[PDB]
DNA sequence: AAAAGAACGGAACGCCTGCTCTGAACCTGTGCC
């Protein structure tokens, strides 16, 4: 299973990065054709990170750490510059997409906590950059909401630290 | 004579641009013993940062024609003339295939610029500056070796350590061309440096 | 006695190992110099042994490659130590061998830059001095090297002049300290190394008119110091008084004034130089342009006081 | 000559604000600094001048902007080549903490006006930028010896942990306060990122070499710095949201800058943590009992608020 | 068993901005003019 999982995340991230970047509202309804792609990509990422929950293998955790960090970095670099303009015409779609992405990225914090709890050297090799990227995503979301004058709605909150499919 | 006279003086700033443009227009028509005269006369006169495009156009115009080391002396007269020329050639050679005078002036700037290999290491490592062009330049433009001897020690020695196969191929071609020079002292120094590299250096270099 | 014995030991090291024997003989020379400081025959013996070892290293350059790594490791461990006069003399001697001298010079430049930065840090904060009293000064040892190798050595003078030539350009704060150190060592070797005086003067004159665009204030300062130390050096360096006016009227940043003031005794004791400058004066003053005619009139005004008004 | 000038300053400083002439007072301070460069390094007047100025600084109140900044610049130039000022910075941190309310918003402090130079009107970067500049310099020179540190080495490590340990208490004092929302918030996070990095290279050095003194520093580091820092991060959310309301009533640029140091604060925490994990296994000691799990935050888009 | 190998994991100097401190006569308000 682990090699299957590693190559699956590799190809998913490569496809995600292969998406076009965010033009400054240089397209009308093309953004619609370039929005649901991120929806299905985030759904696939959610399915994979759920697949993590069953297989606690150390290589699986390592590859998931690395490529979840890579995927969230790619999302920040590409999707949101497009997503800010699509927020005007499209509201429910981007909100649901952010809901799914936030659902996905929730477990990365828990499993980083698990990594540092178990003193896994290979696992602790990747925690800092992943945590920094997650914080960057958290604050970029606020940036985009404030850009579209929705700064009132955004709100940060501490995430309850948990183990894998557990609590505390 | 009139170009030399006007370059010897300083005219109005507005009139400088039009006479300069007349200068590069007349540059191709200058004969073998006449074109260098206007070349140095305008190179000494031109001191404008906006003259980067002028330098690029002059390089394009003088590429076909290529003592005749007097242009090197004129460029040497300006101590810090590197920046405009290197930027112009970097903009040009990124699109243009190659130019003999481009390589010659790049070498001249290294030994004045002390900073010219950066484009050299870049364009050579990225699909440009074929070794055939450099070999033809060395065979025809004998003034390159006559310019100064540590050119080979300045370029080929660093080219041997380059990781890119194109870089080491260019360095080997430059060393082979430098061996072809008639300077007995220069040839002996180059051969001594070569045997030093063979005795001490990276195994690939040996 | 000692020279042949250490020559045999060096041959053994060539046959055997060189990791520790080199450092051992550096240490032996170090304590010998320390005990002799508070010795001309001993200094001649030192010259003979350094000549032997430098000839051996020149014959087999790759043998001395381990010296670079050994000294870098020692510098990483010892904070400024191991840069004894013997070690630096050996480093400069093989530099004249022309094999890999660029890397050795770069390592030396890094070491001296770190040394002057550390000296500034310690001077600007005593709190570090109390906890780090290991204040090692490369400048002190390199300046003492001038007196150490001033007893007719094989290549010490050549090594020192090459070191200073690299230093002056490396100077281009730490840059000011490097320039001051280079100028001081050049002045010391000019006042010490008698038989290289003419060669040094010719080389610096070639370099003095070597940076037209770049500032050469340090060049004119060092040239003035060496000329005032040895007024007749450039007299023995003749056929250059006329030559020095090749492109003098291009970049006057006070460089022309300094050059004139430094060479003024030569003009007042050299009529040919005065005649040549008079000839250049007609071209300078009659320049229709005004970009550089200021330097000409400034030089002429200084010359008016340069020549005496006796009568 | 300084004595002839001290009399004029104290007379001017003691006088009422009506006859102030702050331009002269600023000059009166700069001349002291420019004339304090060449005192005897071990002179008694060196100590005597220090004893007077700390008295004036702790007693008088240079309400003028540059007068407070200028005088504070002077005292450190003397108090660098003679000793370490972390005691003064700790003391000043108490006053600003007493000046305003704590981040917790449920704890009060007494007056504790140890220095009269700082007051409520001087809570601006007027002071909390200069001391952080010394905090920059204090750590700047620490890296130099640590790099050299990479027989007397026992004294070398003891001194660093004293300065760093005392400075660690300092940052704890500021990080519980409501810092002004200017660049002082930014600069505090810039040095906070810097501080953790220097914590590493000493530990990163000792990897190639256990002491409980190092552990006690880490125990203090976990107890007084980390949970407060993350709570201070939660404070910044409230400050920026309130501050961002002043948007004349393209804020993309301001929002990114106002939270740029925040992600790199986390990263500098874990890069130290990741190597501190590395040390614990190689050092055969469990160092994580004192510390706390690295907390993190999520967000939520208020769909109702968009209407 | 928890050892290598080398492909995986990782570091340094360079860049001009989008920065905030600084700047500037003003225009307002009100005891004075």
């Amino acid at each position: 299973f682990p090699v299957f999982f590693r190559v699956m995340m590799a190809q998913l991230e490569s496809s995600v990065k292969s998406i076009p970047a965010g033009k400054p509202s240089d397209s009308g309804e093309v953004q619609l054709e370039k929005l649901l792609k991120w929806n299905i990509a985030v759904r696939n990422f959610h399915i994979l990170i759920n697949l993590v929950k069953v297989f606690d293998s150390r290589p699986v955790l390592s590859i998931c750490l690395k490529y979840g960090r890579l995927f969230v970095e790619a999302f920040l670099k590409l999707a949101m510059p497009l997503l800010d303009h699509s927020f005007k015409k499209h509201r429910d779609d981007v909100q649901s997409l952010l809901k799914t992405l936030q659902l996905s990225t929730r477990q990365l914090h828990h499993m980083c906590g698990h990594s540092k709890i178990h003193q896994d050297l290979g696992l602790t090799n990747h925690v800092p950059l992943l945590k920094k990227s997650l914080e960057q995503f958290v604050y970029r979301v606020k940036a985009m909401l404030a850009f579209n004058h929705c700064q009132e709605a955004f709100w940060v909150g501490v995430l309850k630290n948990r183990d894998l499919q557990g609590e505390e | 004579p009139i170009l030399d006279a006007l370059s010897r003086l300083d005219l109005d700033a507005e009139l400088l641009a039009k006479v300069r443009q007349s200068a590069m227009t007349i540059v191709p028509s200058v004969k073998l013993e006449d074109l260098p005269v206007v070349i140095k006369f305008i190179l000494h006169n031109v001191k404008a940062a906006d003259a980067v495009e002028v330098i690029s156009d002059l390089r394009k115009s003088l590429d076909l024609s290529s003592l005749f080391d007097v242009i090197k002396l004129a460029v040497r007269f300006q101590k810090d003339v590197s920046e405009a020329w290197i930027k112009a050639i970097e903009n040009s050679t990124s699109v243009s295939d190659h130019k003999v005078l481009d390589l010659i002036v790049l070498l001249l700037i290294h030994s004045t610029r002390k900073q010219t290999e950066k484009v050299l290491r870049s364009k050579i490592r990225l699909g440009c500056m074929p070794e055939q062009l450099m070999q033809n330049a060395f065979q025809n433009h004998s003034m390159v070796i006559k310019d100064f001897f540590p050119s080979i020690l300045s370029l080929a020695q660093t080219f041997l350590h380059s990781a890119h196969p194109a870089v080491v191929s260019f360095g080997s071609c430059m060393y082979k061309q430098a061996f072809a020079v008639f300077d007995s002292y220069c040839q002996q120094e180059v051969v001594c440096a070569l045997v030093t590299h063979v005795c001490s250096g990276n195994e690939t270099e040996l | 006695e000692i020279p042949p014995l250490v020559y045999q030991l060096l041959l053994l090291s060539a046959k055997g190992s060189k990791k520790t024997v080199l450092e051992g003989i550096i240490s032996f020379f170090n304590q010998l110099d320390k005990r002799q400081k508070e010795l001309d025959q001993l200094r001649h013996v030192e010259g003979t042994v350094i000549l032997h070892i430098v000839s051996a290293i020149n014959l087999d350059q790759d043998i001395g490659e381990e010296l670079i790594k050994h000294l870098k490791t020692e510098q990483q461990k010892d904070p400024g130590k191991a840069l004894c006069p013997f070690s630096v003399s050996l480093l400069l001697s093989t530099a004249v061998k022309h094999r890999l001298q660029e890397q050795i010079f770069d390592f030396l430049k890094t070491s001296i830059t770190r040394s002057c930065k550390d000296l500034q840090i310690l001077q600007a904060s005593k709190f570090l001095q109390d906890l780090c009293p290991q204040q090692y000064d490369v400048t002190a040892v390199i300046l003492e090297v001038v007196k150490n190798s001033a007893f007719g050595w094989d290549h010490v003078t050549q090594g020192l002049v090459d070191l200073g030539f690299s230093l002056m350009e490396s100077y281009e704060m730490p840059a000011q300290q490097a320039c001051k150190l280079g100028a001081s060592i050049l002045l010391e070797t000019f006042k010490v190394h008698e038989p290289i005086r003419s060669d040094i003067l010719e080389q610096v004159l070639n370099r003095v008119l070597t940076k037209a665009a770049s500032p050469v204030s340090h060049f004119i300062d060092l040239l003035s110091n060496i000329v005032v130390s040895a007024p007749l050096v450039l007299q023995n360096s003749s056929s250059r008084v006329t030559e020095t006016f090749d492109n003098l009227s291009f970049l006057p940043i006070d460089t022309v004034q300094g050059l004139l003031r430094a060479v003024q005794p030569l003009l007042k004791v050299s009529m040919s130089v005065r005649d040549s400058l008079i000839l250049v004066l007609q071209k300078a003053i009659f320049s229709r342009q005004l970009d550089a005619r200021k330097a000409a009139v400034a030089g002429f005004l200084l010359l008016l006081r340069n020549f005496k008004i006796l009568g | 000559q300084i004595r002839q000038f001290q009399r004029s300053l104290v007379n001017q400083l003691s006088s009422a604000e009506d006859d102030f002439n702050s331009k002269e007072t600023q000059l009166l301070i700069t001349i002291l600094s420019t004339l304090s460069k060449l005192l005897d390094p071990g002179s008694q007047q060196f100590l005597q001048f220090l004893t007077w100025t700390v008295k004036i600084c702790k007693e008088n109140a240079l309400e003028d902007l540059s007068c407070c900044k200028g005088l504070l610049t002077l005292l450190f130039s003397l108090h660098v080549l003679y000793k370490s000022p972390v005691s003064l910075l700790r003391e000043l941190a108490q006053d600003i903490h007493a000046c305003l309310g704590d981040i917790d918003q449920d704890v009060e402090i007494e007056s504790r006006s140890h220095f009269a130079i700082v007051n409520v009107k001087t809570a601006a970067p007027t002071v909390c930028l200069l001391v952080l500049g010394q905090a920059d310099k204090v750590l700047e020179e620490v890296d130099w010896l640590i790099k050299r540190l990479t027989n007397q080495t026992q004294a070398l490590e003891k001194g660093v942990i004293l300065q760093l340990g005392t400075l660690l208490t300092v940052f704890h004092e500021l990080v519980q306060t409501a810092l002004p929302a200017g660049s002082c918030v930014d600069s505090l996070l810039r040095s906070l990122s810097k501080t953790y990095a220097i914590l590493t290279s000493l530990i990163k050095h000792y990897i190639q070499a256990v002491p409980g003194r190092l552990e006690k520093l880490v125990k203090l580091s976990g107890s007084h710095l980390t949970p407060q820092c993350y709570s201070f991060i939660t404070y910044v959310q409230n400050i920026h949201s309130e501050s961002l309301s002043f948007a004349e009533e393209t804020v993309m640029a301001k929002v990114l800058r106002d939270t740029k140091p925040i992600p790199n604060l986390i990263f500098a925490i874990e890069q130290y943590e990741k190597f501190l994990i590395h040390l614990s296994k190689k050092s055969k000691v469990n160092l994580m009992q004192y510390m706390k799990l690295s907390t993190s935050r999520d967000f939520r888009i208020n769909a109702s608020m968009l209407d």
